[PDB]
């Protein structure tokens, strides 16, 4: 029984142990009451604004485009506080967290932004944060590991099946299938078992609330198309999620196409994956034909996700949203191209919207066509990684 | 077939309880697991636990983690699984067979196909980890059409509406959560609830099998005094072979005795 409904057509539902179903329902029901409380959400709001920087700049970028009948705008999550969209969703979860009563905190990450957005949220409101991560994944990401242990974050290093992100996801919900009394699992996307994809889809949902209104002002209407990448789903659904019921805007989210889709090395489960049962949830995901999971393989470490949220495979399924894929190298000269032109470093992962956008603007250059492009992240921490990759060229 | 109906009705007349171990199959290796298994029976298993090697078994704890990664270390896949089903049921026609899965590997190449082999190689119940009541319709009903008993867990916290959905949905026994958290034998757990195991008999629910942190025989004795049917005992059998794996001989030896006495504290 709950109070919402839990799928996305078939997809999405409560795939946890039986001891975790009443972690979920009462995580359901503070989410309902908090929904319905004005001193709940001006306190949010109150955090969103004066500590996160909310709202965040919808750039113009006339040099990029110029020469095509492309307009396009960046919605600069870039410039929230931590770099990512991520700490949105984050602070949301940790005043749920307050409401319920509770002073602890489990996060789960991968390349790193998710913990030290739960780190930091955790250090301002007063919670003691522990984040799991995978033990290749600490090694490869010391910058972000050690930001969280400087806002006093335990970072716990998962050695368990390919010790990356699916494995720190197992040991989060086992550690919250013993400890939910005391502790909320602050899950990273808009995936997991229900609430959580409707959580996170409403506490990142402001991105293309802003979106809108700010494009209204500047051009007098709504965006042709808003564009966004999909790693687990939470940039790209706070983008789309106000725009839903407004058929004329395309919604378009790009997973990241790796060496290519036709070499397996990619990480688009939801248009290239087999709808499985993992981590709570009913959805496309990287699978082996015997069902074991798999990584996802791109080269932003952020869309490491190995599956999608269920709210994106519906939106498929009934034709609203349209699903691309965008290769590493693709991704690579957007970076290189926003950098020039722009002034403005991306995150990998977000250049990947920013690729398929540019995309659409050069097949069809005489195409009228108001675009956004969600910047999910800056790109700062990515800088070697294309040095790296542009020492080898 | 009624082969967990039939062994309680057998233990029931003796007054003795169920002492059921858990093992990962094809830990450490395929030939290694078969004899593993015949040793517990040999030593007095009443029925087994059986799991399926999953990439992400989010139910477990360190010691089965590992016992699942010697299995991959080892090549073993569901299909190498269900043939060492198969084999083992041809040794041994009247032990209760249960697997422990996850929703990934049933759900994989369909729920019926899974049932449908399940029963093809004589499996008795699934125990499906991560489908709680509320998700379990197709798992309960493909398992039943394929006289499959699907097993539902009752927790320590289980209030009247989940006692009384495990008591009509399950069949074979029902899990009983010995606590919170995950597999291990670290982390001991509480006497069975015993107004728990009172409601389930009231609502005419599947005998119920103590689970989680057993390690002792002490442990066994109190489920069984309690009132429930049995007990089941997964990490304490596991980490015997953990420590032994450079001595098959003297881990068969280690849990042919660990399961005599484990067996032996189930008896009146
Ligand atoms: O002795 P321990 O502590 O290792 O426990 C043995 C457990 N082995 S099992 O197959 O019964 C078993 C039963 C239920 C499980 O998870 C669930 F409750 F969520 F369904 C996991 C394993
Ligand atoms: C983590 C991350 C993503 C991918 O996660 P979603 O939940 O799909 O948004 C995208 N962009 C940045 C900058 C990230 O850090
Ligand atoms: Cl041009
Ligand atoms: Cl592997
Ligand atoms: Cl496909
Ligand atoms: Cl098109
Ligand atoms: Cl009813
Ligand atoms: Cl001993
Ligand atoms: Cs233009
Ligand atoms: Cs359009
Ligand atoms: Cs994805
Ligand atoms: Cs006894």
């Amino acid at each position: 029984t709950t109070l919402l409904n839990p799928y996305f057509g078939e997809f999405g539902g409560m795939y946890v142990p039986q001891i975790l179903m009443p972690a979920l329902n009462q995580l359901e029901e503070a989410f309902v009451s908090a929904q319905k409380d004005p001193e709940f959400q001006a306190q949010f709001a109150d955090l969103l604004k004066n500590y996160a920087g909310r709202p965040t700049a919808l750039t113009k970028c006339q040099n990029i485009t110029a020469g095509t009948r492309t307009t396009l705008y960046l919605k600069r999550e870039d410039l929230l506080h931590g770099g990512a969209h991520k700490t949105n969703q984050v602070l949301g979860q940790a005043l749920l967290a307050k409401r319920m009563g509770k002073s602890e905190i489990i996060a789960e990450t991968g390349a790193g932004q998710h913990g030290v957005a739960s780190a930091l949220a955790s250090a301002l409101l007063g919670l003691k944060c522990r984040i799991y991560m995978g033990a290749k994944d600490v090694e490869r990401q010391s910058p972000n590991v050690f930001r969280m242990r400087l806002m006093g974050a335990e970072v716990i290093p998962v050695h368990s099946g390919s010790a990356t992100l699916k494995d720190a996801c197992n040991e989060a919900l086992r550690d919250w299938s013993g400890s939910y009394e005391t502790a909320h699992y602050m899950l990273g996307t808009a995936a997991g078992p229900h609430p959580y994809p409707t959580i996170v889809r409403e506490f990142q949902r402001m991105i293309g609330e802003e979106t809108k209104a700010q494009i209204l002002d500047k051009e007098g209407r709504l965006p042709d198309a808003v564009i966004a990448c999909v790693g687990g789903g939470s940039n790209a659904i706070g983008m789309f999620a106000d725009f839903i019921n407004d058929t004329s805007v395309g919604l378009i989210g790009v997973e990241p196409g790796g060496h290519g889709i036709e070499t397996g090395e990619h990480g688009a489960p939801l248009k290239h994956g087999r709808v499985g049962i993992y981590f709570g949830m009913k959805a496309p995901m990287m699978q082996t034909a015997d069902g074991q999971i798999e990584e996802s393989y791109s080269i932003s470490a952020g869309l490491d996700f190995p599956s999608v949220g269920p709210q994106h495979a519906y939106l498929n399924s009934i034709g609203r949203a349209d699903y691309v894929s965008i290769t590493d190298d693709e991704a690579l000269e957007a970076f290189k191209t926003l950098c020039r032109h722009e002034g403005i470093i991306p995150a990998l992962e977000s250049s990947h919207a920013l690729a398929h956008a540019l995309k659409m603007m050069r097949e069809q250059p005489e195409k009228e066509q108001l675009l956004v492009v969600n910047l999910s992240g800056r790109g700062d921490k990515d800088i070697f990684t294309v040095h790296d990759i542009l020492k080898a060229r | 077939m009624e082969r967990y109906e039939n062994l309680f009705a057998q233990l029931n007349d003796r007054r003795e309880g169920a002492f059921v171990p858990f093992v990962t199959l094809g830990d450490p290796g395929i030939e290694q697991s078969l004899k593993i298994i015949d040793t517990l029976i040999d030593a007095g298993a009443d029925a087994l636990e059986l799991g399926v090697p999953f990439s992400d078994p989010l139910a477990d704890g360190p010691t089965i983690q590992n016992a699942n990664l010697r299995a991959f270390a080892a090549g073993v896949t569901p299909a190498q699984c269900f043939e060492m089903l198969a084999l083992i049921r041809e040794k041994h026609p009247t032990i209760p067979i249960g697997l422990l899965m996850y929703a990934n590997l049933v759900f994989n190449n369909g729920i019926d196909a899974f049932y449908a082999r399940c029963e093809q190689v004589g499996v008795d119940s699934v125990l499906v980890a991560d489908v709680p009541v509320e998700e379990s319709a197709p798992f309960r009903q493909a398992a039943l059409r394929h006289n499959i008993a699907p097993i539902f867990i009752c927790p320590p916290n289980a209030d009247d509406d989940l006692l009384r959905q495990v008591a009509s949905y399950g069949r074979g026994y029902t899990y009983l959560l010995s606590r919170s958290g995950v597999t291990g034998a670290e982390n001991r757990g509480a006497l069975p609830l015993h107004h728990l195991i009172e409601k389930l008999k009231e609502y005419h629910a599947a005998p119920a099998l103590q689970g989680f942190g057993i390690s002792s025989p002490e442990q066994v004795s109190a489920a069984v005094r309690a009132g429930a049917a049995g007990a089941i005992s997964g990490s304490a059998i596991v980490k015997i072979i953990e420590k032994n794996l450079a001595s098959p001989k003297q881990m068969l030896a280690e849990l042919r005795s660990f399961v005599s006495a484990m067996k032996a504290a189930s008896r009146a």
